[PDB]
RNA sequence: GACGACCCAUUCGAACGUCUGCCCUAUCAACUUUCGAUGGUAGUCGCCGUGCCUACCAUGGUGACCACGGGUGACGGGGAAUCAGGGUUCGAUUCCGGAGAGGGAGCCUGAGAAACGGCUACCACAUCCAAGGAAGGCAGCAGGCGCGCAAAUUACCCACUC
RNA sequence: GAAACUGCGAAUGGCUCAUUAAAUCAGUUAUGGUUCCUUUGGUCGCUCGCUCCUCUCCUACUUGGAUAACUGUGGUAAUUC
């Protein structure tokens, strides 16, 4: 699959932009090839359309479909991805835990290769896990709003 | 009265309903209209002429929204020519501190008219009153006419 | 240069009862919103250096207030600013000390000391009626205390009792004539006297006639009155001076009387 | 951009006043919504102090009134008949307050048949006896009649009303600003108003 | 305790509107109107009142008590210099109000801006470039050129005042 | 604890006097014609409706799925690209 690429002259290429030539659109936060530097601010720059031609520097080819055959270069590398998940929901879908498991070991552990003194292993902090100090704000959540009442 | 439209729009007051309700009244009888009014405060008093008569119009205090607050002014009549409203003028003195003279300067002003005031002929004492704006150079109404004035408008015999 | 709303207020433009020098530099403090009005305000660091001369910068001030020493109306405030106005109490309780603000004759803030006792409330003028949803009344007040199910014959121009603990009053004083007053703003300031009569007009801007216990009659707007007790008899504590309004003849005979300058 | 300034035009002399302050933002326009009768879209304007204005295009359906026995339904505005401001406004079928439109009519039967025991003009009662009759006549023992006999005399029902339902169609006066409101509502003409409207109606089309 | 949110009140204001107050000039005496001038009726728009705008209808409004037009090395006021009394002359300029950021117009964001230490376009300028393109607005503090009779350091520092 | 997302401020100040003759502005009045971040004080459980459709165990002991920093590969003579 083609993703884009950069034109001549390092203008680069997005979609919906149809033809080759060259054109001057407004952009703004939300849109490709643009970079907010204060709030609500809209610039005019220079891009060029999505039709290929030979008048283009480099393009971006993704794989999609892997062959018979394995190109030397790439496909034979194997590097595996970095990190787990830092949510709690994630853990739960990712080792197929039920409701009631309580997580609290089935966190990815990353390791500190060296660093002269000892090796650690770091994990991340798990965010929307019920914990006891949650539900005393539900609790006293409530309490007012009876008082309140009263 | 009878004839009060002459627009291509009904003309009818606010807070005003028709019902439908009960029938018989033999020939005639209710117009079919109670009367719309209020009282405008300050001292000064509705006109009899105003509950009795019909007239619809937006721009008097004793029937339609606006109101009189702030200011309270008199003038005297110079012309009238326009349509529910009149010209009035302001007659007063400039001190100058260099010499120790006056002098006479006026001013105009345009202010509406109730159509409960029929009797206003040239040369009427009028009083006026601050309100919200109606139109472009009316800013004032009545709130009364008076006469009491040298060379009345009638023979001495009231 | 407006285009919103402005942030500073300058030494010069500032009102002359805060007593502001004119060679510290250009800006002064500026109160901050709050319930009190800026010609009617004492900011609280001018109450701390240019008064008691506790602290002798304005650094010392954001050191002192985040300690949380200072209360204002029986709760903690923690600025450099914040707008305290006639009829609040400051208590700071590490000194045992309670202050009130209230007017001399000659119309400035001063200091006015009381009992821990008498800090326990402070007096409040009625403003507006207002009738909220479903059947409630509320009441409106100088230091913008909406306070709920009042008494039903307690109307504007009196003054309501409110314990600063609980809200709520407890106690009133209605509007009446030879009851005892104090001037709040214009030209008369700080003087008491009883009410003696009263003048209306359809329209706008009343007039209230005052008499004092020196024998001396003078009148002010209706909306620069407070009622601080029943005839001669205020339901405050007051301080020296009294609302004599001495002229500038028998101050000067007071001093050289004395011979008072040293101790 | 368009603008509601009032630091241009004359004074009462015939006067000119200089080019004074350039134009600001709580002086504008915004053109005119010019809201017709179809499928519902509405867009959003956010303006001054926040407070979003909602700006109704092509309603169908708006909350009118019968206030004569005060129930009020939903029913859907076919077409404008008279328009009091303009003549052209009318043949682009252009909605604003104080119009004059036309409506289904039918819930205010269904309400008047139930409450007052009675149906409007009718073509044949052919169409009622096998059922709308099972409404009309009822079971109940004991509040067959004691609950209509309270309803009757009450219901005479005016001549140039009783007409209107057997075209399907009655004449009813818009009572809000849909380009300001996001909504259609109103009141339905009665008394002389409705004498009035229809000899304007007869007067300039036809 | 901290944060957030709906409404009411409050505070800081903002925006329109009232009455009175103005330098020189008639070799400027009639002016304003369907390219709305003045008013009536209805509607649109707007935070709201309002010819603000549109439709329909009326013919008004202003002036020798100086309108209308032209001029101003005219920003306004709190004030300043001189001075027996009465005045005359000045007020760019430290406080308050206003207007504007090269000349015009449009617009985004926000509670608040028609913002220029935000943006887009035209016009007048001026900069870089591999000639494909790209970037700019000192009436902010210093500093330079020019202009003229005529006016300072490309300094030190957030300790004071905010 | 760098970086990065998020909230807030950047409409205050500073500067200039070009425009501008009932305009600006000053005194006086008006919102009962309106808007208002923020502070301060109140407002904080229908409202009675879980009404879904899966045919009733229902995520409320807490729901849904992407972006930056980061890791790695680049284009342009040049840009806070």
């Amino acid at each position: 699959r083609i993703s884009g690429g950069n034109d001549k002259q390092g203008f680069p290429m997005k979609q919906g932009v149809l033809t080759h030539g060259r054109v001057r659109l407004l952009l703004s936060k939300g849109h490709s090839c643009y970079r907010p530097r204060r709030t609500g601010e809209r610039k005019r720059k220079s891009v060029r359309g999505c039709i290929v031609d030979a008048n283009l520097s480099v393009l971006n080819l993704v794989i999609v479909k892997k062959g018979e055959k394995d190109i030397p270069g790439l496909t034979d590398t194997t590097v595996p991805r970095r990190l787990g998940p830092k949510r709690a929901s994630r853990i739960r879908k990712l080792f197929n835990l039920s409701k009631e498991d309580d997580v609290r070991q089935y966190v990815v552990r990353k390791p500190l290769n060296k660093e002269g003194k000892k090796p650690r292993t770091k994990a991340p902090k798990i965010q929307r896990l019920v914990t006891p100090r949650v539900l005393q704000h539900k609790r006293r959540r409530i309490a007012l709003k009876k008082q309140r009442t009263k | 009265m009878a004839d009060i439209q002459t627009e291509r729009a009904y003309q009818k007051q606010p807070t005003i309903f028709q019902n439908k309700k009960r029938v018989l009244l033999g020939e005639t009888g209710k117009e079919k209209l109670p009367r719309y009014y209020k009282n405008i405060g300050l001292g000064f008093k509705t006109p009899k002429e105003a509950i009795e008569g019909t007239y619809i119009d937006k721009k008097c205090p004793f029937t339609g929204n606006v109101s009189i607050r702030g200011r309270i002014l008199s003038g005297v009549v110079t012309k009238m020519k326009m349509q529910r409203t009149i010209v009035i003028r302001r007659d007063y003195l400039h001190y100058i501190r260099k010499y120790n003279r006056f002098e006479k300067r006026h001013k105009n002003m345009s202010v509406h008219l109730s159509p409960c005031f029929r009797d206003v002929q040239i040369g009427d004492i009028v009083t006026v009153g601050e309100c919200r704006p109606l139109s472009k150079t009316v800013r004032f109404n009545v709130l009364k006419v008076t006469k009491a004035a040298g060379t009345k408008k009638q023979f001495q015999k009231f | 240069m407006a285009r919103g709303p402005k942030k500073h207020l300058k030494r010069v433009a500032a009102p002359k009862h805060w007593m502001l020098d004119k060679l510290t530099s250009v800006f002064a403090p500026r109160p901050s919103t709050g319930p009190h009005k800026l010609r009617e305000c004492l900011p609280l660091i001018i109450f701390l250096r240019n008064k008691l001369k506790y602290a002798l910068t304005g650094d010392e001030v954001k050191k002192i207030c985040m300690q949380r020493f200072i209360k204002i109306d029986g709760k903690v405030r923690a600025d450099i600013t914040y707008p305290a106005g006639f009829m609040d109490v400051i208590s700071i309780d590490k000194t045992g000390e309670n202050f009130r603000l209230i007017y001399d004759t000659k119309g400035r803030f001063a200091v006015h000391r009381i009992t821990p006792e008498e800090a326990k409330y402070k007096l409040c003028k009625v403003r507006k009626i207002f009738v909220g949803t479903k059947g409630i009344p509320h009441l409106v007040t100088h230091d913008a205390r909406t306070i709920r199910y009042p008494d039903p014959l307690i109307k504007m121009n009196d003054t309501i009792q409110i314990d600063l603990e609980t809200g709520k009053i407890t106690d009133f004083i209605k509007f009446d004539t030879g009851n005892l007053c104090m001037v709040t703003g214009g030209a008369n300031l700080g003087r008491i006297g009883v009410i003696t009569n009263r003048e209306r007009h359809p329209g706008s801007f009343d007039v209230v006639h005052v008499k004092d216990a020196n024998g001396n009659s003078f009148a002010t707007r209706l909306s620069n009155i407070f009622v601080i007790g029943k005839g001669n008899k205020p339901w405050i504590s007051l301080p020296r001076g009294k609302g004599i309004r001495l002229t500038i003849a028998e101050e000067r005979d007071k001093r050289l009387a004395a011979k008072q300058s040293s101790g | 951009g368009i603008s509601r300034d009032n630091w241009h035009k004359r004074r009462k002399t015939g006067g000119k006043r200089k080019p004074y302050h350039k134009k600001r933002k709580y002086e504008l326009g915004r053109p005119a919504a010019n809201t017709k009768i179809g499928p519902r879209r509405i867009h959003t304007v956010g303006v001054r102090g926040g407070n979003k204005k909602y700006r109704a295009l092509r309603l169908d359906v708006g909350n009118f009134s019968w206030g004569s026995e005060c129930c009020t339904r939903k029913t859907r505005i076919i077409d404008v008949v008279y328009n009091a401001s303009n003549n052209e406004l009318v043949r682009t079928k252009t909605l604003v307050k104080n119009c004059i439109v036309l409506i289904d009519s039918t819930p205010y039967r269904q309400w008047y048949e139930s409450h007052y025991a009675l149906p409007l003009g009718r073509k044949k009662g052919a169409k009622l006896t096998p059922e709308e009759e099972e409404i009309l006549n009822k079971k109940r023992s004991k509040k067959i009649q004691k609950k209509y006999d309270e309803r009757k005399k009450n219901a005479k029902i005016s001549s140039l009303l009783e007409e209107q339902f057997q075209q399907g169609k009655l004449l009813a006066c818009i009572a809000s600003r849909p380009g300001q409101c996001g909504r259609a509502d109103g009141y339905v003409l009665e008394g002389k108003e409705l004498e009035f409207y229809l000899r304007k109606i007869k007067a300039r089309k036809g």
